[PDB]
């Protein structure tokens, strides 16, 4: 049952508007403090990590156990499969299913 | 988390870290040799650096490279964290600098190719080493060069306050001087070990920290007279106080003296 939501599965977005990417680990004691967040560009096979600084920021909530990404001023470079990956306080992998993003424009 | 400590016989230890021992083992169905690294939950929590840990092994997870350490997977029980690491069987870089006060210009040559080489696969993962020492290197093997620590960042660009205390000797200008660091630290990292492996002692040793400091701020080093033409040249490209001004990986691995004295080439 302990499982990471990862929402939005999908977006499409325009040039310059932002995306947020919520994960949260539900169902378990175990802490989700630590997150990492990686991206697949589409057409590559190449997965990245992302940098946070410029346009991509972070947040993480405690008594929620989540974390979020969000990315500004979107680019269509930035179309790809982005993902939540982890390892919980308990030492165990987690990772979001993923989200879609498709940027046109 | 399916690998449990029952999956490997344990032999002798082959090092003694900081928060456990490391372990000579192997899996037992396949006979596969390979290290099991112990650490104590409670030692890395005392010591601050429990969360820091579990995302420099996330990072590492990803990393499939000759040159880098393999990470194969991890479990835990509930006082220990087990990480199942490639066995590295001629240990470390340090020990190798020891037995032999300094390196000629080909196996320093070929680490550094093998180093660069490494860091070009990680650059395109948008990955990003911290401080690079001879300590945390280890060789397979073949005495093929495995960055083992798993210092890996997480934020590009950057400023945010370094332990500068520990050693000063490894870390860029940008860094003790509280500025803005992105990727251009690991040719920082490459001039000094280059040097290091050459001269057997990296180039800004001083008797102080706050020597130290003031070499590293201002670049102030020198070269033994044996020190050759084509790596002082490599060297000092590599050391610029400016991070734009050093060379991309690409430039290192086709620099003429690494050309010329490397058995290994690039990828
Ligand atoms: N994968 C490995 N293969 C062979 N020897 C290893 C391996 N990992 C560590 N060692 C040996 O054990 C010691 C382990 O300490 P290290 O991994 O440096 O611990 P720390 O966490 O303190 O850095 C090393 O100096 C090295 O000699």
């Amino acid at each position: 049952m302990a499982r990471v939501d990862q929402t939005p599965r999908i977006a499409t977005k325009e040039t310059g508007e932002s995306l947020t990417i919520n994960c949260v680990l539900r169902d378990t004691a175990c802490a989700l403090d630590s997150t990492n967040w990686y991206r697949t560009k589409l057409g590559s096979t190449k997965e990245q990590t992302i940098s946070i600084g410029g346009r991509y920021s972070e947040t993480v909530d405690e008594g929620s156990n989540s974390a979020s990404l969000t990315i500004r001023d979107l680019r269509v470079e930035d179309s790809g499969t982005y993902k939540c990956k982890a390892i919980d306080s308990c030492w165990l992998s987690r990772e979001g299913a993923g989200t879609v993003l498709t940027v046109k424009g | 988390r399916q690998w449990a400590l029952e999956d490997f016989e344990i032999g002798r230890p082959l090092g003694k870290g900081k928060f456990g021992n490391v372990y000579l083992a192997r899996e037992k169905q396949s006979k596969f040799i390979l290290a099991l690294k112990v650490l104590f939950k409670a030692q890395l929590e005392k010591a601050g650096v429990e969360h820091q840990l579990r995302r420099e092994v996330e990072i590492q997870s990803h990393l499939r490279h000759p040159n880098i350490l393999r990470l194969y997977g991890y479990f835990h029980d509930a006082t220990r964290v087990y990480l199942i690491l490639e066995y590295a069987p001629l240990g470390t870089v340090y020990r190798e600098l020891q037995k032999l006060s300094k390196f000629d210009e080909q196996r320093t040559a070929t680490y550094i190719t093998e180093l660069a080489n490494a860091l070009s696969y990680c650059h395109s993962k948008r990955v990003i080493h911290r401080d690079i020492k001879p300590e945390n290197l280890l060789l397979g093997s073949a005495g093929e060069l495995k960055i083992a620590d798993f210092g890996w960042s997480v934020h590009a660009p950057s400023s945010r306050r370094t332990t500068l205390a520990g050693t000063l000797d490894y870390l860029p200008p940008e860094m003790i001087e509280g500025r803005m660091h992105d990727e251009k630290v690991d040719l920082w990292s490459l001039g000094v070990l280059c040097y290091e492996f050459l001269v057997g002692k990296p180039p800004f040793e001083a008797n102080t920290y706050q020597e130290t400091y003031k070499r590293i701020s201002r670049v102030e080093f020198t070269f033994p007279d044996f020190v050759t033409e084509g790596a002082r040249d490599l060297i000092s490209r590599l050391l610029k106080h400016n991070p734009s001004q050093r060379p991309m990986l690409r430039e290192v691995l086709e620099h003429p003296w690494i050309t010329a004295n490397s058995s290994k080439p690039s990828n």
